[PDB]
C-alpha cells in the first residue's frame, strides 16, 4: 500500500528516511514509474533492488562492557559491580525509540560510614548524658549486618548572630547561661569534633567531653551544618566505596532560606566548603541558610542517606519535609534518647529497602520511559522504583529512550544512578541521520542533464527549483500544464490551493512560521494544538497537524501523564489498591474512599475481613484459594502467636475469624505508625468440648445388648 | 513592552555599601521628581557601618548623588535609677525607605536599645527605629514604637508576655493616602509579628529632642495571639494597603507571613482594627509564600486585586521531580463581600534557583491600553543567572502568562539585580511611567525610560472579482486596452502624546504568493508587482487613505486561473537613522493580506450571488455549575445558489466557553482547521469551511465546547453561529441563535460503618463498639440546609441493652441528641432490634452551609451492657441504626430541582462461643422411637406367626 514512506516524500534519502521511523532506500537504479526507494522493506524486497546496497538502518543496543553481579562483598570493593551493565552504547535512528533492561542488586554486606550530627540545645542536655555509652553498643549491633564500619561525630548549636545570641551583658558572651548558674560555651554554627574512623574507643572518648550551649530562638539552623558536612567531604573524609549515612538529631524547628534578614545576612548561601583546620564554619555569621533545592541537589550528588531523629512534637513536620528530599528516613526520638540505637538500626534497615533511580546529564532532546519490576515476574508499567524490598533482593528496570528529529550534535550522553550507590549506568547515544550512500557525493555528474546539477543515490537535485527526475523541468520552463499529475481525484483545486503545480508536482510555498512539505502540500507546521501560546502542548511534536507525544506522555493533546510515580502509594499497591491511576491522578473506584491514593477512608471494612487467608495459612498452612498462592501475596504483616491479650496498643484493634471447625478465633491487629503491621494470634484455639453423646449411646446400646443376651439365655434355659 | 534596554540611566554610590537595596520616588512641591535610595552598609564617620540615604536628582547621565545627614551617634540618657542607651552600629539604615508628599521615612530595624538599672537589665536587642525627614522644612524626627523600661526579669516572670524587645520595627513600611505610616515588626511579641500604625503629622508634632522614650496618643499595635500556628511566623515581612470591603472609610491592610503555620506561608487581609477579614494559605511548605504582597487593579474592573510571591516554590521537571524556581499568585476580588477563592492566575519561572516572584512592582498602564501592568524581578533568573525583570500587561481576563517584555541584568555575576523594584511614576514627565531597579551586589541603580506606544490600523479594499473581458484603462505610453481595478489602503496611527512628526514605510505587494516572474497582476503606474511608499502621520489624527490603479497581464502570458491573487500591505518603522534609539515603538496590525479571484462560474450576469443555509444542533443540554460541562455543536451548511467566496463558520460563545476540538463528518481527509481569538471580550471561533466551493455542497462540522464555572450567566446561555463570506451580495446568511438552559443539581452520599465487624463476648464496662457515618458532597454543586437524623435503639439507660458512651461530630455540623446521651459521667435465629420496636434515641444534625468536597463525620462510641448481656445469653443479637438525610435549598439562582435524599442502615451483630441452645435432639428421639417401633412390630410379626 501507499504507507507513509512513499507518500509525503520522494525527494532525497535524508527526507525519505526522516518522514517515517522505518523506511528503505533502493540506491541501485530501477524503474522510476513505481515511485520506489521509500516504502516498507518487504515492498522493496518484492521489487528486488538488493545488491547489498539496501539502506535500512536499524537501531542497536549493543553492550560494551558487562560483568556479573557479585554475590557477596567482604573485600576489594573497587569492583563490587552491584549494578550491571556498567556502560552501554546506543545508536537510535531519527524519530525512533529503543529500550534496554538493567538490574539492581544489594551485595549482602557493604561498608558503611555514618556521621552523627547532633544539636546541643539546652533541652538536649539530658540527651547528651545518654550517648556516653553508645559507641560500643552501636558497633556490636552493626557488626551483625556489616563487617567494616566508620563513625564520625559532630555537634551544632545555632547560628552565632544577633538576635540569636545573648550579646548583653558582656560577661554573658562567654557564659550566656548565667541566669541559671550553669556552665556553657560560646555558640557556634558548626564544630566538627570526630572524623570518620573505625575506632570505637575514639568515639567513646570524644563523647562526654563537650557541653551544652544556650540559644534564644527555638528554631535551630541545622541545614547549614548538614550542607557543610555534605560538601566538606575532604574535611571528614567521605569514602566513595561505602554506604553514606548522616544521622541528624535535633529537638526544635529548622530555619529556611531568606531567614537571615532578621540577622542582617542577605548573601545567598553557597555550597562551597568553608571549613578550615580550626574545625569551624567561618561563614556562619555571614552566610544565609541554604535553600531546599540546593540541599537536595548536593545530597543527591554526594549520595548521602539522611536520617532524621526528632521528637514527636515536630515529627509531623519532619515527615512532611521527608517526602520532598529523596532517600530520607524519619524516626521518633525519646526525651532521654534511650532508643537512639534501635532507631538508627531501624532506619538503616528501612533505607536499604527503598531503591530509586535518578537521571543526570540528560539533554531535553530525548526522553526516557521507565518500567519497574520487583521480586517475582510481576511488572508495574510506568514505574522506576520498587518498595517492600530486603537485603539481597534483586529488582529489574526497563529504560526506553525516544529521540525527536535529529539533534545537530551527533554525540550525547547521560547517566542513570541509583540513590545512595556509587555505581551507575552511563548511556551514550549517537545520531546517524545521514544515509551511507550520501558519502559518494558526486557533486557534478553528467546524468544530471549533462552535468548541470547534483546527484545523490539515484536522484538528481539541481539548481534553485530544478526538480525533474532527469533534472530538466527547471523552474521557469515547463510552461505547458498537464493533467492528472498534480492532484488526486480530479475535481478539486490543484495542490489544495497551497502550492504551485510545476515540474509535474506540487511545490509548496509561503515558508512562514515553519516548514511545509508533502507531495501535495497537505502536511504543514504551525497548526498544532494551542491553549494560550503553546505548541503541541509543549511536550511532544506535531506531524501533519497531529501532536504526537514523546516518552512519558500519551493522548491527542499530550497532556495526560503515563508514568505512575506520583500516584504510587507506600503499601506497594497503585493508589493503595483501592482505585486506578489516570494522567497521574488517582480515581477511587471503591465508593467512600478519597485522598491522594484513596487511602484516607473512615468507613472502609476492617482489615481482618480480608486477612482470613493469611492467618489460615500461618496457623494451618491450608485453606481456600491456596492454588492462587494468596497466603503471602498482599498481606505483608507479621503474624506472631502470643497469648498476652493485654497489650496496650493505641493503634490496635481486636477482631474475630470463623473456621470450619466452628470455633471462633480472636486475634489482635496492630498497625504501628512506622508501618509494621503485626497480628497477634492464639495458637490452638480453645474449642468448647461438645461431644457428650457417643459414650451415652454406647452405654445404652450395651445395656440393650445385655438385655437381649439375658432374653436369649432365658429362652435357651426355657 | 516598550521599555528601552539601550538608553538606561546609571546611578552609583560608595563601594561595599549595598547601594540600591531599597529605592522609591519622591515628589517636591513644584513637581520635581527625585529618587530616594537607601544603602544599609554606608560607612559612618566613626569608620563603622550604619547606613545612609541618597537623593538622586533627575539627571540624564546620573552619577554621584548627595547623601542625607542623620544622627549616627550613640545617645545615652539617665532618668531616675534607669539608664537608656542607643547603639546605631550596624543598624542598616536605609533598609526600607518610603516617600509621601514631602516626607521621607527610612527605617533601621537593627538599631539596638538597652536599659540598665543597678544590676538587672532589659538586655540589648535590635528593636530598630525609623527616621523621618522633611527637606522642604528641614525637619527631622524619630519613631520607635517598641521602646520601654521593663526589665528582663519582669518578662521572665510573665512568661515573656508582651515581649516587644525584638520587634525590629521598620522592616516593611507603608504609607496610606491619609499619611498614616504603618511599620511591620515580624520579630515582635517574641517572633510572632505585629504592626505599628501612627499618623506622620502626629509623630512630627509629638517629637521632642532628647526624649528617647515617649508614647503617642494615637499609637496602636496589633493584639498578640496565643495560637501555636503563629509561633515563629514572622508576620509582617511584607505589608501593603488596599480596598477589599468596598467602603472607602476603612483602609484594608495585607500582611505576608512566609513562616506562618510551621513554615507554610500565608497572606492575611485585615481591617483598620486589626481584625482578620480574610486569610489565604500557601500551596507548599517552605515555599516562602507571602514574601512580597502587592495591590493593583490588573483587570480594571474597579476592584483591587492581590499579587503574592513565593521564591522558594518547587516545581516538577522531567529531568528532576523537584526544581526551585519560585512562583507568583494572582487573586481577583469578586463582586460583593464574597471571600477570595483559589488563585486567579499562577506564574512560574524558568531558570533554576532564580527566586522568581521575589519582587513585584506595579507599573500602572504602561502602554495606555486601559489595563494596569506589573513587573516581576528574578534575582538570579535567565540563562546566566544574573537576574531578570519580566513585564506583564493587564487584560480583561487578568494577566497574560507570556511575559510581554524581558530585561536582562547588564551587571556581572553577584550583582543581585532586581532585588527591589518600583515604578508607576512619571519621573521623566513623558506621559508614561518609568522603572527603577536597584542592585546591592553591584551597588548601583538602573533607570529605564518608557517610550511612546503607537497603535497602527491598516485596511485594504479591492474589487471582489475581476473581469478580463472588460478593459477600460490603457497601458501608459501605449494604446493597448487592458483590464484594471482600484486598490485602496488606509493607514491610521493613534496614541497619546505622540511626536508631532512621524514617518512610516508601507510596502504593497501584488500576488506575493507567485514568483516575481510569474506574477499575473501589476501596478498601472510602475508596472511592478511591488511598491514602497513613505507616509507622514505626524499630527494626522484621522487615518490617511491612498488609492492606486492596478492592471492584469494578458491571458496568453499565464495559464493558472483558479489560483487566487494575494495582495499584502506591510507597515514598518523607518530604518534606524544616525544614533539609533527609535523615538517610538509601533505595534498592532502592521501586516495585512487579502485574496481575490477572477470572475468564474458566476453565470451570464458575471456577478456571483451565493445563497447559503445553516442548521445547528446542540447535545449536552444539562449544564451543571462548577462542573466540566461539555457541549457538542453540530453545524450543517448547505449551498443552493452559486459558489460562495471565502466561506467560513463564525461562532460566538459565552464568557465561560472554550474551544477544544472540531471534526468534519463528511470526507475523511478534509482536514478542517479552526482558530479561536478574542475580538473584544469573548473568544470567537472561526472555522475555515473552504475556499470557493462547488455547486450543491453540504458540509457538517461537529465541535466540542467546554463551559467553565458560571454563576451570573443567567437561567440559560446563548450561542451565536453565522456564515461569513466576502461576496458583495449576501455576504452573510441568517444569524443562528441557540439557547442552552442551565440547571443546578448536586448529589450527596451518606455511608455508615460499625466496628468491629464481628465481636465475641465471653462469660462494669464491656467491649467498645464504634459507629461512624460520613456525608460527602460528591456532586459538583453546592447544597444548603443539610439535615440528618440518626435513630438508634435504646434511650441511654441502665436497662437499655447498649449504652451510648460518647458522640463526636466533625466538620462544623451542629448535632444534638434526644433523649440526652450518657447520663452518667463514666470516668473511663438472629434477633433484629431497631428504633421502631426498641426505645428510640434520635440525634439531629444540621449544616447551614456545605461546600463542595467537604465531608461531615459523626462517630458514636458505646458498649454492650454487661448486666443485660448476662441475662438470656443464648439469643443472638443484631442491632440496627438508621440514618436519613436530606437538604432544604441550594445556593443557586435556578429554582430546580429539589434533591438529594439519602437513607443508610448499619447492622451490628454479636456472637457467643458455642451457645448452649437446645440441640435438636427431638429428631434423634423421634428416630429412636421409630426404630423401636419397627423392631417391636417385626418381633411381634415373627413371633405370632411362629
Ligand atoms: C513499559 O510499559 C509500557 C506501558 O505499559 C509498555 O507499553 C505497552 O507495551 C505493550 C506491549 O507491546 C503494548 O501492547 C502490545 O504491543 C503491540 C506492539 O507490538 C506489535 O504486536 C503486533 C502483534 O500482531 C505485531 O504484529 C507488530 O509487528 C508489533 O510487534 C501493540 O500493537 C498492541 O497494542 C495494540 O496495538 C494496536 C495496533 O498498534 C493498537 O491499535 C491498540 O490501540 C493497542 O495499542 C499490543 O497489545 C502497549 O500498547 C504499550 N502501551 C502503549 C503503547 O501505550 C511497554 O511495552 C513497557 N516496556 C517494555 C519493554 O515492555
Ligand atoms: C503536614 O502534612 C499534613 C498532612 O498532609 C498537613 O496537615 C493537613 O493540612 C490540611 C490543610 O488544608 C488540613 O485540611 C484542612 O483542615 C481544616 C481543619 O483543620 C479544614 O477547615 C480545611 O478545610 C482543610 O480540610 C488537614 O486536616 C491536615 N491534616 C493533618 C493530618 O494535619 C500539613 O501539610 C502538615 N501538617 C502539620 C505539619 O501539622
Ligand atoms: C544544463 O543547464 C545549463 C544551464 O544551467 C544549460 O546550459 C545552456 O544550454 C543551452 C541548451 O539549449 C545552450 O543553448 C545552446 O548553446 C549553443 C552552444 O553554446 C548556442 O549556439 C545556442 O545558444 C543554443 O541555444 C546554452 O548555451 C547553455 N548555456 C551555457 C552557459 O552553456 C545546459 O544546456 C543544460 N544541459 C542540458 C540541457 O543537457
Ligand atoms: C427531610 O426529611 C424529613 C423526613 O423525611 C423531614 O422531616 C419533617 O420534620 C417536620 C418537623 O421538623 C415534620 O413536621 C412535624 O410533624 C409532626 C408530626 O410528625 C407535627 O407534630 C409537627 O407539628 C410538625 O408538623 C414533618 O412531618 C417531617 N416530614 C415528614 C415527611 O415526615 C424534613 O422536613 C426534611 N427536610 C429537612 C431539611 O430535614
Ligand atoms: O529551652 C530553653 N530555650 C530553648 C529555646 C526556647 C526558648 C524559649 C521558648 O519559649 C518561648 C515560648 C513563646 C511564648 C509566646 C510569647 C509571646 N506571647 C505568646 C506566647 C522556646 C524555646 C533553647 O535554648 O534551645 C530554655 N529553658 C529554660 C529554663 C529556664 C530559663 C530559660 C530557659 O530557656
Ligand atoms: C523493548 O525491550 C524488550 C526487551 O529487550 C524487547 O522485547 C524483546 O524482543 C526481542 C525481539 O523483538 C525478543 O527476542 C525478546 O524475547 C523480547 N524480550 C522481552 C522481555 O520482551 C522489545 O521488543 C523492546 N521494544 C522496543 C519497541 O524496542
Ligand atoms: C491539558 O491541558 C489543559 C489546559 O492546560 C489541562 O487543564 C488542567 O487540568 C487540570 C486537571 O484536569 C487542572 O488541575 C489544571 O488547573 C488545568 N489547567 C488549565 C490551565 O486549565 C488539562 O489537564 C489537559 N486537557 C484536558 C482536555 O484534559
Ligand atoms: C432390665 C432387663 C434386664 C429385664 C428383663 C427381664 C425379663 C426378661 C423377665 C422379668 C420377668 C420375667 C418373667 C417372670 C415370670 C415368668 C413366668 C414363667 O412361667 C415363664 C417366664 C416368665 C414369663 C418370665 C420371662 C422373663 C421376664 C419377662
Ligand atoms: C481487646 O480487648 C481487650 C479486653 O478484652 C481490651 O483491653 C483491648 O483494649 C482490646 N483491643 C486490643 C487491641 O487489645
Ligand atoms: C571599591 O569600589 C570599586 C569600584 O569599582 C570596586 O571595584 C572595589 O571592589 C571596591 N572595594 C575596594 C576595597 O576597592
Ligand atoms: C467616611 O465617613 C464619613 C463620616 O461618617 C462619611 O461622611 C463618608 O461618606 C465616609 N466615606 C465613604 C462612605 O466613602
Ligand atoms: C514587514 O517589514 C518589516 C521591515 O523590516 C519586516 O521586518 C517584516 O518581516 C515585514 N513583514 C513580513 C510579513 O515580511
Ligand atoms: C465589543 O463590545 C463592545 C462593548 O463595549 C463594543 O463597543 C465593540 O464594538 C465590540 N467589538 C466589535 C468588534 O464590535
Ligand atoms: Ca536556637
Ligand atoms: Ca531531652
Ligand atoms: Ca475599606
Ligand atoms: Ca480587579
Ligand atoms: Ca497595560
Ligand atoms: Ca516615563
Ligand atoms: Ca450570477
Ligand atoms: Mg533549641
Amino acid at each position: 500500500g501507499p504507507n507513509i514512506c512513499t507518500t509525503r516524500g520522494v525527494s532525497s534519502c535524508q527526507q525519505c528516511l526522516a518522514v517515517s521511523p522505518m523506511c528503505a532506500w533502493c540506491s541501485d537504479e530501477a524503474l522510476p514509474l513505481g515511485s520506489p526507494r521509500c516504502d516498507l522493506k518487504e515492498n522493496l524486497l518484492k521489487d528486488n533492488c538488493a545488491p547489498e546496497s539496501i539502506e535500512f538502518p536499524v537501531s542497536e543496543a549493543r553492550v560494551l562492557e558487562d560483568r556479573p553481579l557479585s554475590d557477596k562483598g567482604s573485600g576489594d570493593s573497587s569492583q563490587v559491580t552491584q549494578v550491571s551493565p556498567q556502560r552501554i552504547a546506543l545508536r537510535l535512528r531519527p524519530d525512533d525509540s529503543k529500550n534496554f533492561s538493567i538490574q539492581v542488586r544489594q551485595v549482602e554486606d557493604y561498608p558503611v560510614d555514618i556521621y552523627y550530627l547532633m544539636d546541643l540545645s539546652y533541652s538536649m542536655k539530658d540527651d547528651l548524658w545518654s550517648i556516653q555509652n553508645l559507641g560500643t553498643k552501636l558497633a556490636t549491633q552493626m557488626r551483625k549486618l556489616t563487617s567494616n564500619l566508620r563513625i564520625g561525630f559532630g555537634a551544632f548549636v545555632d547560628k552565632p548572630v544577633s538576635p540569636y545570641m545573648y550579646i548583653s551583658p558582656p560577661e554573658a558572651l562567654e557564659n550566656p547561661c548565667y541566669d541559671m548558674k550553669t556552665t556553657c560555651l560560646p555558640m557556634f554554627g558548626y564544630k566538627h569534633v570526630l572524623t570518620l574512623t573505625d575506632q570505637v574507643t575514639r568515639f567513646n572518648e570524644e563523647v562526654k567531653k563537650q557541653s551544652v550551649s544556650r540559644n534564644r530562638d527555638a528554631p535551630e539552623g541545622g541545614f547549614d551544618a548538614i550542607m557543610q558536612a555534605t560538601v566538606c567531604d575532604e574535611k571528614i573524609g567521605w569514602r566513595n566505596d561505602a554506604s553514606h549515612l548522616l544521622v541528624f538529631t535535633t529537638d526544635a524547628k529548622t530555619h529556611i532560606a531568606l531567614d537571615g534578614r532578621l540577622a542582617g545576612i542577605v548573601q545567598p548561601n553557597d555550597g562551597q566548603c568553608h571549613v578550615g583546620s580550626d574545625n569551624h564554619y567561618s561563614a556562619s555569621t555571614t552566610m544565609d541558610y541554604p535553600s531546599l533545592g540546593l540541599m537536595t541537589e548536593k545530597l543527591s550528588q554526594k549520595n548521602i542517606n539522611l536520617i532524621f531523629a526528632v521528637t514527636e512534637n515536630v515529627v509531623n513536620l519532619y515527615q512532611n519535609y521527608s517526602e520532598l528530599i529523596p532517600g530520607t528516613t524519619v524516626g521518633v526520638l525519646s526525651m532521654d534518647s534511650s532508643n537512639v540505637l534501635q532507631l538508627i538500626v531501624d532506619a538503616y534497615g528501612k533505607i536499604r529497602s527503598k531503591v530509586e533511580l535518578e537521571v543526570r546529564d540528560l539533554p531535553e532532546e530525548l526522553s526516557l520511559s521507565f518500567n519497574a519490576t520487583c521480586l517475582n515476574n510481576e511488572v508495574i508499567p510506568g514505574l522506576k522504583s520498587c518498595m517492600g524490598l530486603k537485603i539481597g533482593d534483586t529488582v529489574s528496570f526497563s529504560i526506553e529512550a525516544k529521540v525527536r528529529g535529529c539533534p545537530q550534535e551527533k554525540e550525547k550522553s547521560f547517566t542513570i544512578k541509583p540513590v545512595g550507590f556509587k555505581d551507575s549506568l552511563i548511556v551514550q547515544v549517537t545520531f546517524d541521520c545521514d544515509c551511507a550512500c550520501q558519502a559518494q557525493a558526486e557533486p557534478n555528474s553528467h546524468r544530471c542533464n549533462n552535468g548541470n546539477g547534483t546527484f545523490e543515490c539515484g536522484v538528481c537535485r539541481c539548481g534553485p527549483g530544478w526538480l525533474g527526475s532527469q533534472c530538466e523541468c527547471s523552474e521557469e520552463d515547463y510552461r505547458p500544464s498537464q493533467q492528472d499529475e498534480c492532484s488526486p481525484r480530479e475535481g478539486q483545486p490543484v495542490c489544495s490551493q497551497r502550492g504551485e503545480c510545476l515540474c509535474g508536482q506540487c511545490v509548496c510555498h509561503s515558508s512562514d512560521f515553519g516548514k511545509i512539505t508533502g507531495k501535495y502540500c497537505e502536511c504543514d507546521d504551525f497548526s498544532c494544538v494551542r491553549y494560550k501560546g503553546e505548541m503541541c502542548s509543549g511536550h511532544g511534536q506535531c506531524s501533519c497537524g497531529d501532536c504526537l507525544c514523546d516518552s512519558d506522555w500519551t493522548g491527542y493533546y499530550c497532556n495526560c501523564t503515563t508514568r505512575t510515580d506520583t500516584c504510587m502509594s507506600s503499601n506497594g499497591l497503585l493508589c493503595s489498591g483501592r482505585g486506578k491511576c489516570e494522567c497521574g491522578s488517582c480515581v477511587c473506584i471503591q465508593p467512600g474512599s478519597y485522598g491522594d491514593t484513596c487511602e484516607k477512608c473512615p468507613t472502609c471494612p476492617d482489615a481482618c475481613t480480608f486477612k482470613k487467608e493469611c492467618v489460615e495459612c500461618k496457623k494451618f498452612d491450608r485453606g481456600a484459594l491456596h492454588d492462587e498462592n494468596t497466603c503471602n501475596r498482599y498481606c505483608r504483616d507479621e503474624i506472631e502467636s502470643v497469648k498476652e491479650l493485654k497489650d496496650t496498643g493505641k493503634d490496635a484493634v481486636n477482631c474475630t475469624y470463623k473456621n470450619e471447625d466452628d470455633c471462633v478465633v480472636r486475634f489482635q491487629y496492630y498497625e504501628d505508625s512506622s508501618g509494621k503491621s503485626i497480628l497477634y494470634v492464639v495458637e490452638e484455639p480453645e474449642c468448647p468440648k461438645g461431644p457428650d453423646i457417643l459414650v451415652v449411646l454406647l452405654s445404652v446400646m450395651g445395656a440393650i445388648l445385655l438385655i437381649g443376651l439375658a432374653a436369649l439365655l432365658i429362652w435357651k434355659l426355657l | 513592552l516598550n521599555l528601552d534596554p539601550v538608553q538606561l540611566t546609571f546611578y552609583a554610590g560608595p563601594n561595599g555599601s549595598q547601594f540600591g537595596f531599597s529605592l522609591d520616588f519622591h515628589k517636591d512641591s513644584h513637581g520635581r521628581v527625585a529618587i530616594v535610595v537607601g544603602a544599609p552598609r554606608t560607612l559612618g564617620p566613626s569608620q563603622e557601618e550604619t547606613g545612609g540615604v541618597f537623593l538622586c536628582p533627575w539627571r540624564a547621565e546620573g552619577g554621584q548623588c548627595p547623601s542625607l545627614l542623620f544622627d549616627l551617634r550613640d545617645e545615652t540618657r539617665n532618668v531616675g535609677s534607669q539608664t537608656l542607651q542607643t547603639f546605631k552600629a550596624r543598624q542598616g539604615l536605609g533598609a526600607s525607605v518610603v516617600s509621601w508628599s514631602d516626607v521621607i521615612v527610612a527605617c533601621a530595624p537593627w538599631q539596638h536599645w538597652n536599659v540598665l538599672e543597678k544590676t538587672e537589665e532589659a538586655e540589648k536587642t535590635p528593636v530598630g527605629s525609623c527616621f523621618l525627614a522633611q527637606p522642604e522644612s528641614g525637619r527631622r524626627a524619630e519613631y520607635s514604637p517598641c521602646r520601654g523600661n521593663t526589665l528582663s526579669r519582669i518578662y521572665v516572670e510573665n512568661d515573656f508576655s508582651w515581649d516587644k524587645r525584638y520587634c525590629e520595627a521598620g522592616f516593611s513600611s507603608v504609607v496610606t493616602q491619609a499619611g498614616e505610616l504603618v511599620l511591620g515588626a515580624p520579630g515582635g511579641y517574641y517572633f510572632l509579628g505585629l504592626l505599628a500604625q501612627a499618623p506622620v503629622a502626629d509623630i512630627f508634632s509629638s517629637y521632642r529632642p532628647g526624649i528617647l522614650l515617649w508614647h503617642v496618643s494615637s499609637q496602636s499595635l496589633s493584639f498578640d495571639s496565643s495560637n501555636p500556628e503563629y509561633f515563629d511566623g514572622y508576620w509582617g515581612y511584607s505589608v501593603a494597603v488596599g480596598e477589599f470591603d468596598g467602603d472607602l472609610n476603612t483602609t484594608e491592610y495585607v500582611v505576608g507571613a512566609p513562616t506562618w503555620s510551621w513554615t507554610l506561608g500565608a497572606v492575611e487581609i485585615l481591617d483598620s482594627y486589626y481584625q482578620r477579614l480574610h486569610r489565604l494559605r500557601g500551596e507548599q511548605m517552605a515555599s516562602y509564600f507571602g514574601h512580597s504582597v502587592a495591590v493593583t487593579d490588573v483587570n480594571g474592573d474597579g476592584r483591587h486585586d492581590l499579587l503574592v510571591g513565593a521564591p522558594l516554590y518547587m516545581e516538577s521537571r522531567a529531568d528532576r521531580k523537584l526544581a526551585e524556581v519560585g512562583r507568583v499568585y494572582l487573586f481577583l476580588q469578586p463582586r460583593g463581600p464574597h471571600a477570595l477563592g483559589a488563585p486567579s492566575l499562577l506564574l512560574t519561572g524558568t531558570q533554576l534557583y532564580g527566586r522568581f516572584g521575589s519582587a513585584i512592582a506595579p507599573l500602572g498602564d504602561l502602554d495606555r491600553d486601559g489595563y494596569n501592568d506589573i513587573a516581576v524581578a528574578a534575582p538570579y533568573g535567565g540563562p546566566s543567572g544574573r537576574g531578570q525583570v519580566l513585564v506583564f500587561l493587564g487584560q480583561s481576563e487578568g494577566l497574560r502568562s507570556r511575559p510581554s517584555q524581558v530585561l536582562d541584568s547588564p551587571f556581572p555575576t553577584g550583582s543581585a539585580f532586581g532585588f527591589s523594584l518600583r515604578g508607576a511614576v512619571d519621573i521623566d514627565d513623558n506621559g508614561y511611567p518609568d522603572l527603577i531597579v536597584g542592585a546591592y551586589g553591584a551597588n548601583q541603580v538602573a533607570v529605564y525610560r518608557a517610550q511612546p506606544v503607537v497603535k497602527a490600523s491598516v485596511q485594504l479594499l479591492v474589487q471582489d472579482s475581476l473581469n478580463p473581458a472588460v478593459k477600460s484603462c490603457v497601458l501608459p505610453q501605449t494604446k493597448t486596452p487592458v483590464s484594471c481595478f482600484n486598490i485602496q489602503m488606509c493607514v491610521g496611527a493613534t496614541g497619546h502624546n505622540i511626536p508631532q512628526k512621524l514617518s512610516l514605510n508601507a510596502e504593497l505587494q501584488l500576488d506575493r504568493q507567485k514568483p516575481r516572474q510569474g506574477r499575473r497582476v501589476l501596478l498601472l503606474g510602475s508596472q511592478q508587482a511591488g511598491t514602497t511608499l513613505n507616509l507622514d502621520l505626524g499630527g494626522k489624527h484621522s487615518p490617511i487613505c491612498h488609492t492606486t490603479m492596478a492592471f492584469l497581464r494578458d491571458e496568453a502570458d499565464f495559464r493558472d486561473k483558479l489560483s487566487p491573487i494575494v495582495l499584502s500591505l506591510n507597515v514598518s518603522l523607518p530604518p534606524t537613522e544616525a544614533g539609533m534609539a527609535p523615538a517610538v515603538v509601533l505595534h498592532g496590525d502592521t501586516h495585512v493580506q487579502e485574496q481575490t479571484r477572477i470572475v468564474l462560474d458566476c453565470g451570464e450576469d458575471d456577478v456571483c450571488v451565493p445563497q447559503l443555509q445553516l442548521t445547528a444542533s446542540v447535545t449536552g443540554s444539562p449544564l451543571l455549575v462548577g462542573a466540566d460541562n461539555v457541549l457538542e455543536l453540530q453545524m450543517d451548511a448547505a449551498n443552493e445558489g452559486e459558489g460562495a467566496y471565502e466561506a467560513e463558520l463564525a461562532v460566538h460563545l459565552p464568557q465561560g466557553a472554550h474551544y477544544m476540538r472540531a471534526l468534519s463528518n463528511v470526507e475523511g481527509f478534509e482536514r478542517l482547521i479552526c482558530n479561536q481569538k478574542k475580538e473584544n471580550e469573548t473568544r470567537v471561533v472561526l472555522c475555515e469551511l473552504g475556499n470557493p466551493m462547488k455547486k450543491n455542497a453540504q458540509i457538517g462540522i461537529a465541535m466540542l465546547v467546554s463551559v467553565g464555572n458560571l454563576e451570573e450567566a443567567g437561567e440559560s446561555v446563548s450561542f451565536q453561529l453565522q456564515i461569513r463570506s466576502k461576496n458583495s451580495q449576501n455576504p452573510n446568511s441568517k444569524i443562528v441563535l441557540l439557547d442552552v438552559p442551565v440547571r443546578a443539581e448536586a448529589q450527596v452520599e451518606l455511608r455508615g460503618n460499625s466496628f468491629p465487624a464481628s465481636l465475641v463476648v465471653a462469660a462494669s464496662w464491656g467491649p467498645k463498639v464504634e459507629h461512624t457515618y460520613e456525608l460527602h458532597n460528591n456532586g459538583p454543586g453546592t447544597v444548603n440546609g443539610l439535615h440528618l437524623s440518626i435513630h438508634l435503639p435504646g434511650q441511654s439507660q441502665p436497662s437499655d441493652l447498649l449504652y451510648i458512651l460518647d458522640i463526636q461530630p466533625q466538620g462544623g455540623l451542629q448535632c444534638f441528641p434526644q433523649p440526652p446521651v450518657n447520663p452518667l459521667k463514666v470516668d473511663w435465629d438472629p434477633v433484629l432490634v431497631s428504633c421502631d420496636s426498641a426505645p428510640c434515641t434520635v440525634v439531629q444534625c444540621d449544616l447551614q452551609e456545605m461546600a463542595r468536597g467537604q465531608r461531615a463525620m459523626v462517630t458514636v462510641l458505646a458498649f454492650l451492657w454487661l448486666p443485660s448481656l448476662y441475662q438470656r445469653p443464648l439469643d443472638q443479637f443484631v442491632l440496627q441504626s438508621h440514618a436519613w438525610f436530606n437538604v432544604s435549598s441550594l445556593p443557586y439562582a435556578v429554582p430546580p430541582l429539589s434533591l438529594p435524599r439519602g437513607e443508610a442502615q448499619v447492622w451490628t451483630q454479636l456472637l457467643r462461643a458455642l451457645e448452649e441452645r437446645a440441640i435438636p435432639i427431638w429428631w434423634v428421639l423421634v428416630g429412636v422411637l421409630g426404630g423401636l417401633l419397627l423392631l417391636t412390630i417385626l418381633v411381634l410379626a415373627m413371633w405370632k406367626v411362629g
